[PDB]
């Protein structure tokens, strides 16, 4: 139930016999699965995490300075000499200054004065790289068990049923995980983190207890001092002169001075800048898709050989809709007959009790034996004026329910959609290695490309007159001499026979 | 103020008190009157200014010069930081800029 | 809009018999504007028997 | 020092030997105290530099200050030249290049 | 006598009745006029004299400053305020600083400060502008008077006969001036002082009793304290900033600085340009030429009525030879006759006694009646060899010279100097107002570009034998119906005939 | 060089017998090259009778 | 400080410890006081510095000068080198450089 | 057996008849000469020596000053003088400075001062030239002579039999040496030191008991003080201000200084340079190739009177195999028979008994009489698998040996490189005086460019056959009417009887 | 290699017999090309006679 509010909802149907099936994973949206005798399932990516990271080089905003000593020495004595100077933690310039009587030497010329001090970085900001096999995805993936979609669960602590929902890290170094959701059955997931965003011009700038991200060329740019790549407790620091403002000239001394904090000017230039979190030493990154491959084999319902409910059934309240032209129906439940499939159905007319739409959610079900219970399921209805009923016999309830829009409209969208997404799906569609999967797979991506338009268009998915108007035209483009008119018509044929054969 | 000698050469440790007055202490040579200008000096900490300051003849006046003796050259010392709360000055008012992106 | 959805669904539902009264309609037509609107008549007379 | 008053403000030439010494001078409030710390003072010559130093509470300590008296703000002036040569320092080092051609 | 050592030199001879001559004069020759019966005439231009310019703009180098006061206030104030604003000689610049409590007063935010002083300029240069109603051109005119060629007077003073040397002051307000030569008589001269250098474009640079010339797209590019010419005592300067410079703000005041003597940079940037002398207030030029017309009605000789020699004629030495082919005859009279002509022929043998070359100075004669004196006269042989013959009787003496080249040679070469000539000589040249010296102006012109190469060619000037060539050669034009052939040859007759009308 | 200087004076001085001479020659060769030759010998024997 | 004459003319042999100090002798017209301000003067060795310094009008000031008699010139010369280890300071650094192949 | 562990090894037959034989000779290689009655020569070139070289100039690196002085006039004086000017070992140079009334004198202008110092040269490096009659060679002559082959004999102290090696010094004084092999005889060698290394472009810089090779136009380039080679105590100098550093200007004196030691830079500047080794005042070089003509006329072999072994052979050990397929058998004799001549043969099976190779070693014997003697022989196997048989009767020993590659393979490397050898041999290859050895030359050449291929190829030497051969191949040539066809087949003809006739 | 080198060494040492061997099978073909294959086939039956 947790891809129920999202703006970004796709939908994924799989072949009958299809136990595989790839998807792509965006990082603020959600994927929906449905089959035919599986149970719905909603995946979800939440958060992209960088653990062990390697630093690479820090920055000193704000410096301090202590013990400014300097020498001076006129013409004809050479170059002045401090002790200091041979020492890595004392920065020195060099300068000449006019002398005189004045100064205590005779001779009149140019002399040269020296003048070091130390340098002690008191804030620093450090940048960090990410290596692909650093980064590690979390996946979270729900079921649809008519839970009651009560919002009161928000973090793990409890109110979770393990075989409701369930949680999965994936990471570089093993991309094959087994899901376990319990009484349901188990799934395999194979995802392959490529073509999300690029990491190899992205420093992570740690500032202040702030975080961003930066680009490595400019990352470089940067007039500050900086150490060699390496981890001392004192390093041997570049660059320092940036720091410490010497005066004009004296004629036996030269004062110098420390910058104030470099703070603001940072904060005024990462301006443009896109931001993250951090929790301890680990950093979370909410930009980058995923594609991933499920194998659903030993996945299974809960409540197939549940028998039906012979008690009352009643509305908590008027059926929602989403932006995506969903029901959702609350159905409160009187009596005490343990776990009953719940019958439900959508019709034209109240005299007509013919199934005209589909449901997202597969086999609802109450879950509890209490008397008074309640449960949820999501519906889909057909375009147009509907009726859904709940319950038999003389008890059973009514409502009415319309939808606009067109069903080639949102075929058209579908398909689209569809198009869309096996474009995104360039590498890791097709497998090139044993022979007996290739037409599996061709048939896969026609069927997950056609068959929202398949279903949508060919009536009331009867299954023995469609093979008959695929055989008729499979006929008729065999009976064609003519060239461009044989070769198109049979491969619209099989294609409606493939169709026709999956799932309708 | 104090006054020392560490290797042949004299320091004259002066505190903030001993601003623009001349003191007189003794070396090898004899008795010497020194007198210090110093228009930086601050109160003691970390933060310490040494500079030599020469020997000159009495027949000339100073020039740029806020130190001088006469007995030799002699290196005086001064802390430089402000109402002694272990913080410099460091009023330079750059603002260095650096690129936007 | 509010008709089309009607028709369109009512076509989607039983389309053979549909089809059947399409080509029956098709050659009863005079010329080929008119067998398009002799169509559009079954189309449009489709939902509502009365 | 001598001390003035045109049109109510009151003006302290001080020469270049009271350089680095206070000074008790009288005003309508009653005896003022005024300290001077000028490093850039030179001797009596038209070049006068003036800058008025202001007042201020006794409990906070100058900083990056060279004048402060306590009854009123106090305008001081004094000569900028070396050794009565009725010449400036000038000492700019600019050295402004033009255009060959 | 002053055109003898010349290294441009030319020849210009005119019209046996052609009063009117126009010549041209170049500041680093000389030019000599011959006629028939008028004397030999050196006109020669000196120097360019510019007086009474004007001024446009004057800058200072070197500055002084004197009684620096500042001004500020702290936020919640207002903008600073001092008296001196208002004054046009104390210049200020205003600045916010940072303040505190350590400053004076409360609130801790930067404040508005201002600093101003005096401004009064110890050294200045200053720039005039040229105009052409100041120039005023100074050429001298010797004329060959026999004269002893002695090089002893070199300045005005004396050692000058009145009516051998004159000088004119050639204006722009009277171009007309009228020459007098004492015995010989008196020339009118109308010059025009055009196509000269440009002034437009040229600035005269008065700095420190040295001038220079500069370019106007220079002179107010230069970055320095100005202002224009205006008699006053107290001037008002703009832009003096770039020759104060300010000290970073303190806490609550600025001490300005003001900068060195900046003729070092001055003389570096002037090194490649023209330089020129003065006088006073005057200026000279050495570069330009000048356009003249001369009117010679009242010129006439003075010794053509003495009689002749009966002494003794000696060389002097050995009679030099010029660049230009002429040879200068030095000889020493003994006797006691008084002024007589001397008798001087030029020929091919000492038998044969005939006038092969010309004279160029006209007349010669001995100027005093002394016992033993002295004298001069330059004349031009014949290409090949020759013999000069000096005096009659028994007494005569002979001398051999020898002169290279070839007739043709020269003459060809003259042509192309006079075609230059009339090329430069492109305005002004002819008259086209009242009629009847338009005909006088063609004669004139091609007689000036045609006769150096007219009398070296057509034989040995008998006068009669070219009249007859050109009446066979009119005649040969005239019976011809062919195009193209009896034009050129009636014109080239009709020259011809012109040319042997004038003087040969 | 040193006759041709000579030579050319000669002309100069009296050109009408040199025109004689060389028209006399001019009608007395062959060929046109024939009476150039024949022309430039009469101006070469001009100067000197002997 | 030794003092001979070899030629009409007076040389001041002057060690290393008479640094900054006048010295008097006598001369054909009298006693002559000769002050030495020698900086770079070192001890006795063969490398030694010899220049003649001028004599001069009381009163006028030095201006380049740094060795200064009155009677005549005198001619100066004292060692150059490093606590007599025979060794001269030779310290150009120059570093000059030849080409490689 | 010096030519037996040499990479760069060659093989030189010369004809029967033929006495004279022309070799050369590289540093880095060896010569074989056999031949059919001759004992096999080693000839090896061991070091290049050069001795008595004079010298051509010395540079300094490190100098020393002393006794500076200097010497100042203002204005109105002159130049400045010193009596030191006029020495050549002191330098000084002169300047002017500004001076004033602090300097001394009155006039406010800058005079000339002159500062001159002495100059001596503490440590110098020095430079010879190489000329072609101070070369000398030395050659290490070995013969074959089944010598035991051990190496504990590698200085000329002791273990060296003189009758079985010889050192010779090939001098350019004379060129024609006779060598004494004592037992063998004598032969006479004349070598042509020729087409080596270019020394008239090097020169032997000695610098700190080290020594290199450098370039006469890189030499001169240097910029330090120099002086030609005069023998003497003190020597003058040129050029030696680029070693001494004077100050910028004083106006009473100058102080000069000395630069500290340059052997770092000419260490730096030597970097890419070629070495040498020296021994006292000779050096060594390893570079340099020679040309040699060998006169083999008293040469004899020592064994060939000998009788046969009756004794025991046995094998000593695994005959090796060296890089030219040549193969070293060790035998051990047992028996006291005194010196014989060892039998063995080599062939393709034990039964067949024919020979199919050839020796290296000719005359392979036993030097001693001892019981139990060991010696050496060297041999060259057939391509493919043989068998080497040693002695006679029932005691003979027999051994498998295998060698890869193929006849005509090493036939034309053979050709290759005796092509390569008489293009080598440019110069003094054939002889154009007197007649008779024209022919021989031509004979000769021929035969060392061709025989390793005509004994390679041309069956089993049968001496009988090839002439066959040739006859009928000069017949076929001979009865040809047509061009280019008799030529050439005649050419081939005639080359193979006189390849038969001489040695195979 | 391991065979081409026995015949190469068998044929140098008899060249007379080699040589008489493959002027008889030269004669022996139909063909250029056959009488190189009968050659060839000579060649290589030529170490062994078996
Ligand atoms: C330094 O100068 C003072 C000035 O009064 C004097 O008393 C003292 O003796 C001097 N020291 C010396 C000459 O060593
Ligand atoms: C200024 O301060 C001094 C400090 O002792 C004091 O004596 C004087 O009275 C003060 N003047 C005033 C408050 O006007
Ligand atoms: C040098 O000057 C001193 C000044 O005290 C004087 O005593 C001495 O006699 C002078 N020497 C002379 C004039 O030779």
């Amino acid at each position: 139930i947790r891809c129920i509010g999202i703006g970004n909802r796709d939908f994924i149907e799989g072949m009958s016999g299809g136990t595989w099936v790839d998807i792509v994973l965006e990082h603020g949206g959600c994927v929906t699965v449905m089959s035919n005798n599986k149970p719905t399932l909603d995946f979800e990516l939440v958060t992209t995490t960088a653990s062990n990271m390697a630093e690479v080089r820090s920055y000193c905003y704000e410096a301090n300075i202590s013990e400014m000593a300097s020498d001076s020495r006129c013409p004809t004595q050479g170059e002045a000499y401090l002790d200091k100077m041979a020492d890595s933690q004392f920065v020195c310039k060099r300068g000449y200054v006019d002398r005189g009587w004045g100064n205590g030497c005779g001779l009149f010329g140019k002399g040269s004065i020296v003048t070091c001090a130390k340098f002690t970085c008191v804030k620093k900001l450090t940048g960090k790289s990410i290596q692909p096999e650093n980064l590690e995805y979390r996946v979270l993936v729900s079921v649809h068990a008519s839970q009651h979609g009560g919002m009161i669960n928000n973090d793990t602590n409890h109110q979770h049923d393990k075989e409701n929902r369930a949680r999965i890290d994936i990471t570089a170094s093993a991309p094959r995980v087994e899901v376990e959701l319990g009484s349901f059955g188990s799934i395999s997931m194979e995802c392959e983190p490529r073509s999300g965003l690029n990491f190899g011009d992205l420093y992570y700038l740690t500032m202040n207890n702030k975080h961003w991200l930066v680009n490595r060329d400019w990352f470089h740019d940067l007039s500050l001092p900086w150490h060699t790549g390496a981890t001392s407790n004192n390093h041997h620091w570049n660059n320092k002169e940036a720091l410490v403002e010497f005066r004009e000239a004296h004629a036996k001394k030269q004062t110098a001075v420390v910058l104030g904090s470099q703070e603001g000017a940072v904060h005024a230039a990462l301006a443009g800048a896109l931001e993250a979190e951090s929790d301890g030493h680990k950093a979370t990154i909410y930009s980058g898709h995923l594609k991933c491959r499920l194998k659903l084999d030993k996945l299974r319902l809960k409540g197939m050989s549940y028998a039906l409910c012979t008690g009352a059934f009643t509305f908590a309240r008027t059926p929602s809709e989403t932006i995506h032209g969903t029901a959702t129906v609350e159905l409160q439940y009187a009596g005490e007959d343990g776990p009953c499939k719940v019958p439900i159905v959508i019709t034209s007319d109240t005299n007509s009790m013919a199934s005209t739409g589909r449901l997202i959610t597969a086999n609802p079900v109450v879950t509890e034996s209490g008397a008074n219970s309640k449960m949820m399921v999501e519906i889909d209805p057909p375009f147009g004026d509907s009726y859904i009923i709940v319950g038999t016999g003389t008890t059973k309830i009514t409502h009415h329910w319309h939808r606009a829009g067109s069903s080639i409209g949102r075929a058209f969208e579908a398909t689209m959609r569809g198009a869309k997404r096996m474009a995104v799906l360039g590498d890791t569609a097709w497998d090139f290695g044993s022979v007996g999967g290739m037409f599996n797979s061709v048939g896969k991506f026609v069927h997950q490309v056609f068959g929202s338009a398949f279903k949508a268009l060919f009536g009331g998915m009867s299954w023995f007159t469609q093979l008959l108007i695929g055989f008729l035209l499979i006929w008729m483009g065999l009976n064609a001499r003519g060239g461009t008119v044989a070769m198109s018509f049979m491969g619209i044929g099989a294609m409606l026979i493939f169709l026709a054969t999956s799932v309708s | 103020v104090e006054v020392t000698k560490k290797g042949d050469t004299y320091y004259m440790f002066a505190d903030k008190k001993d601003a623009g007055k001349v003191v007189t202490f003794e070396t090898e040579s004899g008795p010497n009157r020194c007198s210090i200008q110093a228009m930086d000096i601050g109160h003691m900490c970390p933060a310490t200014m040494s500079y030599e300051c020469p020997v000159l003849e009495p027949q000339y006046e100073p020039e740029d010069v806020d130190c001088w003796c006469n007995s030799t050259a002699a290196w005086i010392v001064y802390g430089t930081c402000t109402h002694k709360t272990t913080g410099e000055t460091r009023r330079s008012r750059r603002s260095i800029t650096l690129p936007s992106h």
